[PDB]
């Protein structure tokens, strides 16, 4: 029994312009084992409507799976990805930035 | 050139409540065209792509047949495994599959696997000659007599060399315009200053499939990996992929360092620099 | 399309 602890990305589909709409992102992969909680928030706040790819596996049999959301990038609105997962013994944030 | 069909399987234990958990998905290339999981409510395989919605209730029904076929063993194999480790019961497991062929640009066989993982580990593998298996440890090695004895190999062999591939060539036919499409990445540089001494330039690509890629970063024309980061390729939720290469330079530089970047839908790569 | 599989460790 092996763990490993899922690197996060979290950006947009397109490259972001105040005010147009696009999806945001969080992809988290290279985890072990599949069980994982992942939300978008939008100021702190957890995003109800979230969609998410299938569960898939890479050629070290690591995990990743993409959660995704419309949402139109503002001037002032802070987006973030919480995660966690057996391996963080806190739930880990990454906010979004617009360049990475 | 070439392209491959890759079938994935996840089950995993849930040691209070019930049946485990089964999630099924395959690809072309790098698209997911189908999948199946023990948790909706449909009981059906799903299609996840546009171009196998074509196919006949007779094509869904077989797959569905099959799909909990291999689910069934799967419930067996974690409680066989939990014997041959000897492992309570108390505690979650996962066993993974994968199997698939590849083709060349020809499209003749070039290729077959089939791999299972217990716990994220390597369990049992068919070796390239689609004759023989790798047995990791003494569980695995008794799993090998048994398929010994009931010629599996065999069986995987008709099925990789033949069925996978013509499967493969078919779907590729269908939804030509998807899966034999190439999207050259949309590139561009940005630039930050690090610190008062330094700078950090950062090479990206966009929109591009297949997800294969290489980005290069180069100082007077000399191959450089020292100071860069590369980021895991990524999905668009749109079929497409993303990538950034990014190295840290002293400021005043600039000028001196190159991204090159390769792709299928760039036969001469290209290379980018920053413009001041 | 997926294998004919009925195989069990």
């Amino acid at each position: 029994m092996i763990q490993r602890t899922p690197k996060i990305q979290v950006y947009s589909r397109h490259p972001a312009e105040n005010g147009k709409s696009n999806f945001l992102n969080c992809y988290v992969s290279g985890f072990h084992p599949s069980d994982i909680e992942v939300d978008l928030l939008k100021n702190g706040e957890r995003i109800e409507k979230v969609e998410h790819s299938d569960l898939s596996f890479s050629k070290d049999w690591s995990f990743y799976l993409l959660y995704y959301t419309e949402f139109t990038p503002t001037e002032k609105d802070e987006y973030a990805c919480r995660v966690n997962h057996v391996t963080l013994s806190q739930p880990k944030i990454v906010k979004w930035d617009r360049d990475m | 050139g070439s392209h491959s069909m890759r079938y994935f399987f996840t089950s995993v234990s849930r040691p209070g409540r019930g049946e485990p958990r089964f999630i099924a998905v395959g690809y072309v290339d790098d698209t997911q065209f189908v999948r199946f999981d023990s948790d909706a409510a449909s009981q059906r395989m799903e299609p996840r792509a546009p171009w196998i919605e074509q196919e006949g209730p007779e094509y869904w029904d077989g797959e569905t047949r099959k799909v909990k076929a291999h689910s069934q063993t799967h419930r067996v194999d974690l409680g066989t495994l939990r014997g041959y480790y000897n492992q309570s019961e108390a505690g979650s497991h996962t066993v993974q599959r994968m199997y698939g062929c590849d083709v060349g640009s020809d499209w003749r066989f070039l290729r077959g696997y089939h791999q299972y993982a217990y716990d994220g580990k390597d369990y049992i593998a068919l070796k390239e000659d689609l004759r023989s298996w790798t047995a990791a440890d003494m569980a695995a090695q008794t799993t090998k007599h048994k398929w010994e004895a009931a010629h599996v190999a065999e069986q995987l062999r008709a099925y990789l060399e033949g069925t996978c591939v013509e499967w493969l060539r078919r779907y590729l036919e269908n939804g030509k315009e998807t899966l034999q499409r190439t999207d050259a990445p949309k590139t561009h540089m940005t630039h930050h200053a690090v610190s008062d001494h330094e700078a950090t330039l950062r090479c990206w690509a966009l929109s591009f499939y297949p997800a294969e890629i290489t980005l290069t970063w180069q100082r007077d024309g000399e191959d450089q990996t020292q100071d860069t980061e590369l980021v895991e390729t990524r999905p668009a939720g749109d079929g497409t992929f993303q990538k950034w290469a990014a190295v840290v330079v002293p400021s005043g530089q600039e000028q001196r360092y190159t991204c090159h970047v390769q792709h299928e839908g760039l036969p001469k790569p290209l290379t980018l620099r920053w413009e001041p | 399309i997926l294998g004919k599989f009925l195989h069990w460790l």
